[PDB]
């Protein structure tokens, strides 16, 4: 198990997905045209996980870029690292999806999906041992949300034994394109609960607050939020992209993180938060990554309990000190980790730090406090749905009110299920 | 899920067609009711005027046949 196939869908999907390929291409010594001008052999040892080798020792991202309009994807080709992506993997429609889940899932996107699956199958075939798929998308618009979840469903049909990962950007009124976002998100969460093994919940609420409160950006752009997203994505893929004892794969992650199959919504965290000169001591990384202020999902982990945790330290540091500090927070806050999964915190260290920082920590948590996120979206949803507001946009593409009711019910069930283990 | 996905797009087409249909039929309905009404108004106007011509024939045949 090595090769992953990456798909990015919609405005958000392709914006954050572009930053991901920018960040990791720098980490693996690949340049804006595709050539390797590195220095360490550790950079190329598992370059195969995310890149294909090409004619002339070029490395080509195993990346499929999907949108229902060409706006965002002409920007990706324009932008700093655009010329690296394989041009056949740009698969785009013309009319877009108007922030409408139904258009993504049932009408506009249905027209386009079979072409995306031909590129998926192309990349899937020239793979020694495919472990799975990761998708970047938001849940709030129509393409990345509705079409994205349509893809997932199709990929599962054709490759029912491979892993499915999402980086799924959850919406907030604090960073809001349209009033129908809670609808779109609730329709997609219903899909994600059934058809993914792992989902990283990137809440835009949490990114806005990190940007505002902790980084002193008064007027935060999507660029400022995506700076935080690509550093988190860099962190939660480190163990796949580098060595050397942890034979870490997506299946192993799924097995150890997910005690119950529907409860696979991970809260990510990063330390230190940036946009420095003083490197952080291991105690500080350990305090910071576990801090609510450093979570990429707007949930207080003190309101819930940690089912499982996976922590990843980057830089040159004492592993003695890393165990000591990781054991200190467990022993000093033991009520917040479930007694009925012994040794639920697993920690790893990797010598290569990220660009900029001498040392950093990335956190992956399956906390029951994630319910707060689904409760927040369940509330915004009901505010509108109890008066059937804005529904005509969805019923005009053939959807029924019963489908909204179903979806509202699955999410509220998810919330009940997370609440069940907080009290056990 | 795939059969449901086909029911939803079939419904979207069905209802769009239905709107186009009933607008087409509602319109033809009105234009035909209107033309019958307008023609009925003008037919009555002309039939009241032709009833005067025929009363003027009675007055012209009361001067000629009273001498
Ligand atoms: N963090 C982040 N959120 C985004 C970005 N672009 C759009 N969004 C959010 O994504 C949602 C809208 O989805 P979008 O991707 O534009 O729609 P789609 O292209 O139809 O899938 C809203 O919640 C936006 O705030 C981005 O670059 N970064
Ligand atoms: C109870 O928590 C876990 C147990 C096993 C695994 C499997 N592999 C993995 C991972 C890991 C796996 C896939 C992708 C990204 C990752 O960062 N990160 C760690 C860190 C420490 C460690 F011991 C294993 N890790 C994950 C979580
Ligand atoms: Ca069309
Ligand atoms: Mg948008």
């Amino acid at each position: 198990m090595r090769e992953i196939v990456h798909i990015q869908a919609g405005q958000c999907g392709n914006q954050i997905g572009a930053k991901f390929w920018e960040v990791i291409s720098d980490e693996h010594g690949i340049d804006p045209t595709g050539s390797y001008h590195g220095d360490s052999d550790l950079q190329l040892e598992r370059i195969n996980v995310y890149y294909n080798e090409a004619t002339g020792n070029k490395y080509v991202p195993r990346a499929i870029l999907v949108d229902l309009e060409p706006g965002t994807m002409d920007s990706v080709r324009s932008g700093p690292f655009g010329q690296i992506f394989r041009p056949d993997n740009f698969v785009f429609g013309q009319s877009g999806a108007g922030n409408n889940w139904a258009k993504g899932h049932y009408t506009e996107g249905a027209e386009l999906v079979d072409s995306v699956l031909d590129v998926v199958r192309k990349e899937s075939e020239s793979c020694d041992c495919l472990q799975g798929f990761q998708l970047t998308h938001s849940l709030g618009g129509g393409t990345g949300s509705g079409m994205g979840t349509l893809l997932i469903s199709k990929i599962r049909e054709e490759y029912p034994d491979r892993i499915m990962n999402t980086f799924s950007v959850v919406p907030s009124p604090k960073v809001s394109d349209t009033v129908v976002e809670p609808y779109n998100a609730t329709l997609s969460v219903h899909q994600l609960v059934e058809n993914t093994d792992e989902t990283y919940c990137i809440d835009n609420e949490a990114l806005y607050d990190i940007c505002f409160r902790t980084l002193k950006l008064t007027t935060p752009t999507y660029g400022d939020l995506n700076h935080l997203v690509s550093a988190t994505m860099s962190g939660v893929t480190t163990c796949l992209r580098f060595p050397g004892q942890l034979n870490a794969d997506l299946r192993k992650l799924a097995v150890n993180m997910v005690p119950f199959p529907r409860l696979h919504f991970f809260m990510p965290g990063f330390a230190p938060l940036t946009s420095q000169y003083r490197a952080l001591t291991v105690p500080e990384l350990t305090q910071q990554m576990f801090d609510s202020k450093n979570m990429m999902a707007a949930c207080d982990p003190r309101h819930g309990r940690y089912l499982t945790v996976a922590a990843v330290f980057r830089g040159r540091m004492s592993m003695k000190e890393v165990d000591e500090q990781m054991l200190n927070v467990q022993n000093k806050n033991s009520s917040y980790f479930v007694e009925w999964i012994p040794n639920n915190v697993k920690t790893a260290v990797c010598d290569i730090p990220p660009r900029g920082l001498k040392m950093s920590a990335t956190f992956i948590g399956n906390s029951t406090a994630i319910q707060e996120l689904f409760k927040r979206i369940s509330e915004q949803f009901t505010a509108m749905f109890r008066r059937k507001a804005f529904l005509h946009w969805y019923t005009g593409e053939g959807m029924d009110e019963m489908e909204f009711t179903e979806a509202e019910s699955n999410m509220n069930d998810l919330v009940s299920e997370y609440q069940q283990y907080q009290d056990a | 899920k795939r059969e449901h996905e086909r029911e939803v797009i079939q419904k979207a087409i069905e209802e769009n067609n239905n709107f186009i249909k009933m607008a087409k039929e509602k319109l033809a309905q009105k234009m035909e009711s209107n033309k019958e009404n307008r023609e009925a108004h003008l037919a009555a106007m002309l039939e009241r005027l032709q009833e005067k011509d025929k009363h003027a024939e009675e007055v012209r045949k009361n001067k000629e046949l009273k001498e």
